[PDB]
């Protein structure tokens, strides 16, 4: 929880904003391989870089999310833009975006904000991700006649 | 975007229990 507004314009992204983080991503060895800018908002991850394709990720998709010495991480399903996989970005503030991560995650955002038109929408069947399923109880046995 | 092998942190937690 926090709060404050201001008409200023911004010349550049700092490497400490409330809201935006620099950050590299990173190999299994821990190099570095390209800079971005990892951006934390009630709607969803996203990340900022090159003329390259920009890259998101809904709260949905983020099963775990994870922080260490300046190490920022997190998995994914199958399901999302990039597909599968286990993605790792090397910040001097990895902390601050994990103490920031849980407060938009806990809040859920429902339709926060007036969205276009979506695949959730009434139509024909197709394959689409099931909910989850109650654990099946134990049977009991019986006793044995003369 | 490089995909990694597993998960490089001991110290999560799990937000969303969904697919």
């Amino acid at each position: 929880g926090s709060s404050g507004s201001s008409g200023l314009n911004r010349d550049s992204v700092p490497d400490n904003h409330p809201t935006k983080f620099k950050v590299t991503n990173v190999d299994d060895e821990g190099v570095e391989l390209g800079s971005g800018v990892m951006e934390l908002t009630q709607s969803e991850l996203v990340l900022h870089l090159h003329r390259r394709e920009a890259v998101r990720w809904p709260y949905l998709c983020l099963r775990r999310y994870g922080y260490d010495s300046n190490l920022f991480s997190f998995e994914s399903g199958r399901r999302c833009q990039t597909g599968q996989g286990i993605f790792a970005f090397k910040c001097s503030r990895a902390e601050e975006i994990f103490n920031l991560l849980q407060d938009l995650m806990q809040c859920n955002s429902i339709n926060v904000m007036e969205e276009p038109v979506i695949i959730t929408r009434n139509s024909h069947p197709a394959e689409l991700d099931l909910p989850r399923a109650p654990q099946p109880p134990n049977a009991l046995g019986y006793t044995v006649s003369s | 975007l490089f995909r990694l092998r597993h998960f490089p942190c001991g110290n999560v937690n799990y937000g969303y229990q969904q697919q």
